[PDB]
RNA sequence: AGAAGCGGAUUUAGCUCAGUUGGGAGAGCGCCAGACUGAAGAUCUGGAGGUCCUGUGUUCGAUCCACAGAAUUCGCAUUU
RNA sequence: CCCGCUACGGCGUGAGCGUCAAGGUCUGUUGAGUGCAAUCGUAGGACGUCAUUAGUGGCGAACCCGAUACCGAUUACUGCUGCUGUUCCAGC
């Protein structure tokens, strides 16, 4: 007996609003200006405080009665920004519209949160995210190399 | 060589204790939208407050309302949740949903605004059927 | 958010994959699992929590320590001797097949008595001890006889004197219990061959015995149910007159070359049961053949077991002047298959004399190929009994690591004939295999002697011109099936057998999995992939209509597909008939000639077909599927043995011009063997059906095969499918298995030849069991 | 047919006393739940584990059902069943099981910790099991031994009442109640409503509603008030009243008198059922070739 | 392979110049497009129907793809279209469409009328229809006036880039999808992205489960975004070449 | 809420646990009462308190023995 | 162990072979093969059962769910089939 319980892959992004300063057009330079740096004021318990507040500002109670059932943040570092929400696989078309609805942190604003990944197990979607890591170390290395 | 479900009906009644209340309080139209907004509010989100439903053949404390087929319980989970409070009356009211029905069958008295919520039913059933 | 350099972005991002792989180690690593589950799981023992000694030496003692962490019956006075019966019957039985003697009849039959057995073995021993003479004494210690039968069939064996009323019906392989502990077995005919291995082995047997290039590993079937004969000519000590005769009555002028007579190459083929009364000759389609010659005049053939009967009698009809040899029970070959078969079957066996027939062998072991080799490769030695070895060892020279084509030329050049056939002659006659068991020794025995090697001296035993049993060894190659057989004696071959898999590349196949070997090479296979022949006919259509009426009137209404009440199958449905084309069920070929027949009486009677409206007007289609309809009730009552419905037309094409009275199926209709492989999206399934292309459509089909879909970027199908008629059915698929070489579907279908001639192009569509789709594909034929 | 069997009475402890008013409150949500329909109600009665409990016979019922719910039923037509719910937290003070059983119908519990978990479903003779659907949950429930307990027996009990309590009790509410859903594998599941006030009844349809946004189908939800609630009331009913499920003081009438349905039938003093003499031995044969019935 | 058609131009009047802010805002939210990953960007202009319209042949596009996004386009690996939603009212000052098709590739309309909807329901052979999402329901949506204009081949457009403006617009937002997805038989509903910062764009995986919330089964969804959103683009590029 | 598969141990009063030629159903703690103290604790005495996990069958008789159906719980180089 | 340099045991290559050791690894994994344990969502068509006010609606389940594979036996539920036992009702 076991229990089917969904992850959830997600990255927090930051566009980068500068409309006095110029910009270059390139596939690793934009990588690079995206996928720049976390906050200083950025833990576990302050993404799952700001995502119960969006969660209860945006879906509701009962709705979020539902959700905050296995509500959970299993791995997150604020190095490279990447984190693993577990959820139901009912509820997860609800955990992912509440990560799409992401507007600001409360100490931080201007992001956007991008669901990148869901399976039904941990351990292939940490093997797709070091995949994925590894083919943005190719577009880097190509760019770095030319 | 199906039917797609366009709503569904669903038959509230206000049971209101506290006789002093019933007889004195009269809720209006409005009152009506106001708190099935403030339930929809309270337990559901906006998501929740955008659900599709439409005042028919209201009476006192008696209300028609048609919701959607595919948020069916979406509705129904809700109306058995949220408790009146603090809206224009002093003591809370409790909810009686009677029956529920998704092929226009109903019989409540030999009134005849129900024969002409057929006929405005059936006027897009046809619609729906030729076109 | 701040923006940051290249290189402590990717130094941060190394780390982190860094720091991910770790994590998902350590997390592994803390996973609370076994060392009895880091075992792969073919090797993973479920009695070794029990007794430690399935587990590898390295992790038994890991495994004794988490073991440790972790933590002469009531008896009558009947049932008491009844127990000591079987033991001082195995005890006399063990003392008499190991001191002196053979068995005798009465102990062999065991329908009589067993005191009368205890009493045989009782008197044979004070026979022995009175008396050198009469006595029937054997040539060894272990329980070797030579069963061969001189001019009549071989008898059911002796075997042992504890297992012989499980041998009262069908009889072994010499490898049964062997075979039992580690396969499914099926007891079809009168032996009991393995089915299918009990681990999970489709996917395994097929990259590893397929004709994928990674097929590091080496696959062997027990295949001592396919039946030999060897006959001489008797008449004449000069050239054989009658050999070349015989052998172009028994099969075509198909396998009776001049070519086959000098390069002795043994061919594969298909045999056709000759019957000549009296001024008249009827042929019927028999089935598989394999035909082996030796210089000029003595030959074996070795077939199917039923087909090995009937080919029996046929030759006992006719047994004037030459004798024949029946060998069930003294001569049988395994069949080795992969790219490292030959290494580990060189290392399997070792030599007792240098000659050239080692040389070229050693050679072809080493260069890991099949088909750059020529077409005859039968290498011939003698050899050592693998029981001295017991132990997983290879021997290469060093060879200065060079292959090239112009050594296996050389090979060519150069060919061995006397040493190898007169190892020939020695497996045909009955003295000298009899003389081979000479020196067999017993396990105990091969122990003590490697004990004597441990004390006075390496882990092997060395050989004796005087006393070690010196074995007739015969490797060859099967040119179609792509795979290498060696044929041994009986009583030999488990000592061959056993020291094969020790060596760690190398597992068994089972019957089902030869039957994926044999679809995978796009070859054909005789229970199932022989509809045309009169046994495999019978055969796949009784047991496969017979099972499938079972599991359908089995499975309760209203949860399996239902056959009857199927909408839109063809365009223009016929009236009174709403199901599938013929029984939904295995392949009806009479069905199809009838409406072939029908389809032929319609072009002769006029220059076009109609469509709808004792023998009725034959005018158009439904005429006819009534007459079908009728003939499949009346045959429901009483079952047809008379004759044949479908023969092959390559024999017919070359030669007989394949030519074709209220007649509507009496003459045949002839059929080429084709294999289809899948364009469009879908898999085909056994018993499938095979259409024509329209001729009205064919631009249509044309474009699809270039390319059609919709403006996404991905392949699109969901289209109006136009819906051909009835009568273009051509053929049925018999064998329907996704085909994992290629990525694609195949199958292999049966299609009329002047079918064939008609289309300009080889575009034909398929139709699965009890689905309404069509999928256009490709054919190339089948040259078998 | 309808049972509510989670109703609680507003008294914790033996040591204070139940004023009037309350008493009016739990007569008016009775005509409350009588006024729309039910069929079957079992007032609830909070007890926990370390109490001082008094050696008494006549006094372990603070219910009454005799003297104003016997009032209460001619005007009703309904009937009341008595029960405890045993507050078990931790294996240092226990009681006298043999009395508090025998004192009420339905013996139920309220698990703490994890020990007190297992031997309720081991060893402790009970009806239902009641989770703190308000609080955390003490452990996560095991498949096996949650459906053994249900093949001995002992079903898990819902309480949809609690989550009209407060705000953020409905989010420990339906985490609970997915949990048990999940690890009792849909056999064992009786619904209740524990409501204080008439202001918090609900309808059949509205509370199908909600056992259907739960994650519970709606067939099996109104199968669990038709069949799983009203045979786990005989199972208590069977047990205290008679032998264990093995001899009964009631009365087998043809569809009148039950030992469910008739209640007021049976004197309740100590077992026993008054009953005329409808069996006569001397002139009674087959039931349909009589004439005097 | 996905397609986004929905990105508004900063301009609303001809008389009006573009700054230089906006030309780079435009940049960097078609970067942050790329960014997230899409294949088609399809870029939109709000043109009025009471406005004149030029009576030019090389100046109706104030886009001007080659020169400026010419680099981008070479550089990142995209491609842009070109597009002009109509916002059409009243049937005064108009009814020409042979110019302004030839110009532009794909042809959409804003109808926030009742006779708007049946004047672009009848002789507007135009490519989608986008209703007002920020604002309220013009009347009333019925299967009558949707299912003639669906089985034409004009299909309903829903705009996920305006829900992520204010808290008040997204209760009307809701009530607009859903009723666009109860009256359009889950057939026709090609979504868009109408974001005009870099801050308002999401990937595929968060508005997936959006529509799939509000309404919209995963099958129609997603075949929708593939099938019917490249089907247009080559429904506009055929009205164009051919 | 960290499965799956393997071995060992085990269920007896409210609790923690004994115990058994197979013939009595128990100890400590707890509860109540007695004794004692100005009062209380400790000590001491007595009473109340049983589904011996459930079922079959053996026997003259089952906590024990045999079988069947549940499970309790440890270990798998661990403190999650 | 063979080749070249050097000559007291030495050194450099062969993607060479044999033995021994190592908690370095075992997706070396199986017409499913996971290991904080995937076995999905939706639409259309075919068939079966049940209820209808005009003809459609609901349902295809219950038990349960791999972790090396095999087979025997036991236990939980639905439907079909044969036998047996009981009760009720008549043909004379
Ligand atoms: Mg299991
Ligand atoms: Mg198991």
């Amino acid at each position: 007996v076991r229990l089917k319980s969904r992850y959830i892959l997600f990255e927090i992004i930051f566009p980068p609003t500068d409309t006095n300063v110029e910009e270059s057009v390139s596939k690793a330079d934009i990588l690079l200006s995206h996928h720049r740096a976390s906050p200083a004021d950025v833990s576990i318990k302050s993404i799952l405080q700001e995502i119960r507040r969006s969660l209860s500002l945006n879906l509701g109670d009962y709705g979020s009665a539902k959700c905050n059932s296995l509500l959970q943040l299993k791995y997150f570092s604020n190095k490279t920004s990447t984190g693993i929400i577990r959820c139901h696989r009912e509820d997860c078309d609800l955990v992912i519209m509440a990560l799409m609805l992401m507007s600001k942190i409360g100490d931080v604003d201007g992001l956007i949160v991008n669901p990148v990944k869901v399976s039904g197990t941990i351990k292939k979607i940490e093997q797709f995210a070091m995949r994925r890591n590894s083919k943005i170390l190719n577009i880097i290395k190509c760019s770095q190399s030319s | 060589k199906k039917t797609f479900r366009e709503w569904q009906y669903f038959k509230l009644s206000i049971t209101s204790f506290d006789q002093d209340v019933d007889d004195a309080h009269a809720i209006d139209q409005m009152t009506w939208r106001q708190w099935l907004n403030n339930a929809l509010k309270r337990s559901y989100g906006i998501f929740g407050e955008g659900v599709e439903y439409s005042f028919l053949h209201v009476d006192d404390k008696l209300a028609y309302i048609r919701v959607n087929h595919a948020d069916k319980d979406t509705f129904s989970s809700s109306i058995s949740t949220y408790i009146s409070t603090d809206e224009l009356v002093g003591s809370p009211l409790t909810v009686s949903i009677l029956q529920e029905s998704s092929s226009l069958r109903l019989l409540e008295v030999t009134d005849d605004d129900r024969l002409w919520l057929k006929k405005v039913m059936e006027e897009e059933e046809q619609d729906c059927k030729c076109i | 958010g701040s923006k940051l350099n290249v290189d402590q972005f990717i130094s941060s991002r190394q780390f982190e994959v860094k720091q991910l792989q770790l994590a998902m180690h350590n997390s592994k690593a803390a996973s609370s699992t076994r060392i009895f589950q880091a075992l792969p799981r073919k090797l993973r023992r479920r009695t070794a929590s029990h007794n430690v000694r399935r587990i590898p030496k390295r992790m038994r003692n890991r495994a004794l320590r988490e073991m440790r962490k972790s933590d002469a019956h009531g008896l009558n006075a009947k049932q008491l001797y009844k127990a000591r019966m079987s033991i001082k019957l195995l005890r006399l039985a063990s003392k008499s097949t190991s001191m002196k003697l053979s068995m005798p009849p009465e102990v062999t039959s065991s329908n009589c008595h067993v005191r009368q057995k205890i009493k045989t073995l009782k008197r044979m021993i004070k026979e022995s001890s009175t008396a050198n003479p009469n006595i029937k004494l054997l040539n060894n210690r272990m329980g070797s006889y030579d069963c061969t039968g001189v001019n009549e069939l071989a008898p059911i064996p002796k075997g042992r004197v504890k297992y012989t009323k499980r041998q009262k019906h069908f009889a072994w392989l010499p490898t049964h219990i062997w075979n039992a502990k580690r396969s499914h077995m099926m007891k079809r005919w009168g032996y009991q061959m393995v089915w299918a291995p009990t681990q999970k082995c489709f996917k395994l047997t097929h990259r590893l015995g397929g004709d994928t290039c990674s097929s590091d590993g080496a696959l062997c079937m027990d295949s001592s149910y396919i039946g030999t004969i060897i006959v001489k000519d008797k008449s004449n000590d000069s050239e054989g007159d009658f050999l070349k005769s015989i052998i172009g009555k028994l099969t075509a002028e198909r396998a009776n070359l001049r070519k086959y007579r000098e390069g002795q190459v043994l061919f594969q083929g298909l045999i056709y049961s000759f019957n000549e009364e009296n001024g008249e000759d009827s042929t019927k389609p028999l089935g598989p053949c394999d035909v082996f010659w030796v210089q000029k005049d003595t030959a074996i053939i070795r077939l199917h077991p039923s087909i090995y009967t009937q080919v029996f009698n046929i030759l006992l009809q006719h047994k004037e002047k030459l004798t024949v040899q029946d060998c069930r029970y003294s001569l049988a070959s395994v069949t080795l298959k992969g790219a490292k078969a030959l290494e580990s079957l060189a290392s399997c066996l070792r030599s007792t004399e240098y000659s050239k027939s080692f040389e070229q062998f050693k050679m072809v072991s080493m260069i890991t190929d099949h088909n750059a080799l020529p077409q005859r490769c039968t290498f011939a030695f003698e050899a050592i009994d693998p029981r001295h070895l017991a132990a997983p060892k290879k021997l290469n020279d060093s060879q200065r690591k060079t292959v090239n084509s112009d050594d296996i030329l050389s090979l060519h050049e150069n060919y061995p004939q006397d040493e190898i056939n007169a190892v020939f002659n020695e497996l045909c006659d009955p003295e000298s295999r009899t003389q081979s068991y000479n020196n067999q020794n017993t396990l105990k025995e091969i122990s003590a002697r490697r004990y004597k090697l441990l004390t006075a001296t390496k882990t092997t035993v060395p050989f004796k011109e005087s006393d070690d049993p010196s074995i007739p060894l015969v490797i060859i190659r099967r040119l179609k099936t792509r795979d290498w057989i060696v044929v041994l004696p009986w009583f030999w071959l488990l000592p061959l057998w056993h020291l094969l898999n020790r060596i760690p590349r190398m597992y068994h196949i089972g019957l089902r999995q030869f039957q994926q070997i044999q679809y995978e090479n796009k070859q054909l296979y005789f229970p199932d992939d022989y509809p045309f022949t009169q046994l495999g006919y019978i055969e796949n259509s009784f047991y496969k209509k017979e099972a499938s009426k079972t599991k359908w009137d089995r499975k309760p209404m209203g949860k399996r597909i239902n056959f009857e009440k199927i909408k839109d199958i063809h365009n223009t449905k016929l009236p009174a008939y709403s199901g599938e084309i013929g029984d939904f069920f295995s392949s009806d070929w009479r069905f199809l000639q009838i409406l072939r027949n029908g389809i032929d009486y319609l072009q002769r009677n006029d220059k076009t077909l109609e469509l709808m409206d004792g023998v009725r007007d034959i005018n158009c289609v439904n005429d006819v599927l009534e007459f079908c309809k009728d003939y499949e009730a009346k045959t429901k009552a009483m079952s047809l043995s008379i004759e044949e419905n479908i023969p092959v037309a390559l024999c017919k094409n070359r030669k007989c011009q394949f030519r074709t009275s209220f007649s509507l199926t009496f003459f045949p209709r002839c059929i080429i063997a084709v294999s289809c492989t899948l364009l469009e999206r879908g898999h085909p399934k056994d018993n499938a059906r095979i259409y024509q292309v329209p001729e009205k459509d064919l631009e249509h089909w044309l474009q699809l095969a270039k390319g059609v879909y919709r403006p996404n970027g991905r392949k699109d199908h969901d289209l109006k499918i136009p819906l051909p008629e009835v009568h273009d059915l051509i053929g049925f698929i018999t064998s329907g298995t996704y085909h994992l070489n290629c990525g694609n579907g195949m199958g292999i279908g049966f299609i009329d030849h002047h079918a064939a001639i008609r289309q300009p192009t080889r575009y034909v569509l398929i139709r699965n069991v009890g689905t309404n789709t069509y999928r256009l594909g490709e054919w190339s034929k089948i040259s078998v | 047919m309808l049972v509510d069997l989670n109703v609680p009475w507003p008294q914790n402890s033996y040591a204070d006393k139940v004023t009037s008013q309350a008493v009016n409150n739990l007569i008016k949500t009775l005509s409350t739940l009588h006024m729309l329909g039910y069929t079957h109600i079992a007032i609830n009665f909070t007890v926990n584990h370390s109490e001082k409990f008094p050696n008494d016979v006549k006094l372990l019922n603070p219910i009454d059902i005799k003297r104003r719910f016997g009032e209460l039923m001619d005007r009703t037509g309904l009937k009341l069943y008595s029960r405890i719910t045993l507050i078990i937290d931790d294996p240092s003070k226990g009681q006298s099981l043999s009395k508090i059983s025998q004192a009420f119908d339905i013996v139920a519990a309220l698990p703490i910790s994890e020990k007190g978990l297992t031997l309720s479903t081991t060893n402790l003779d009970i009806d239902l099991l009641t989770f703190q659907y308000g609080s955390r949950l003490p452990t996560f429930l095991k498949h096996k031994s949650i459906c053994s307990c249900v093949n001995r027996g002992v079903k898990l009990e819902i309480v949809y009442g609690y989550a009209l309590r407060d705000v953020q009790a409905r989010r420990q509410f339906v985490s609970n109640v997915r949990s048990v859903i999940r690890s009792s594998r849909s056999r064992g599941i009786v619904i209740g409503s524990g409501a204080m006030s008439p202001l918090e009844c609900r309808n059949i349809l509205g509370v199908t509603s909600l056992i259907k946004n739960l994650g519970l189908p709606s067939d099996r939800c109104s199968k669990a008030m038709g069949d799983l609630a009203s045979l786990v009331l005989l199972n208590g009913r069977l047990r205290n009243k008679s032998h264990k499920q093995t001899i009964v003081t009631g009365g087998g009438s043809g569809n009148g008198d039950d030992v469910v349905n008739d209640v007021q039938g049976i004197d309740d003093v100590q077992t026993i059922k008054v009953v005329k003499r409808s069996m006569d031995a001397e002139q009674l044969g087959h039931a349909s070739k009589r004439h005097k019935p």
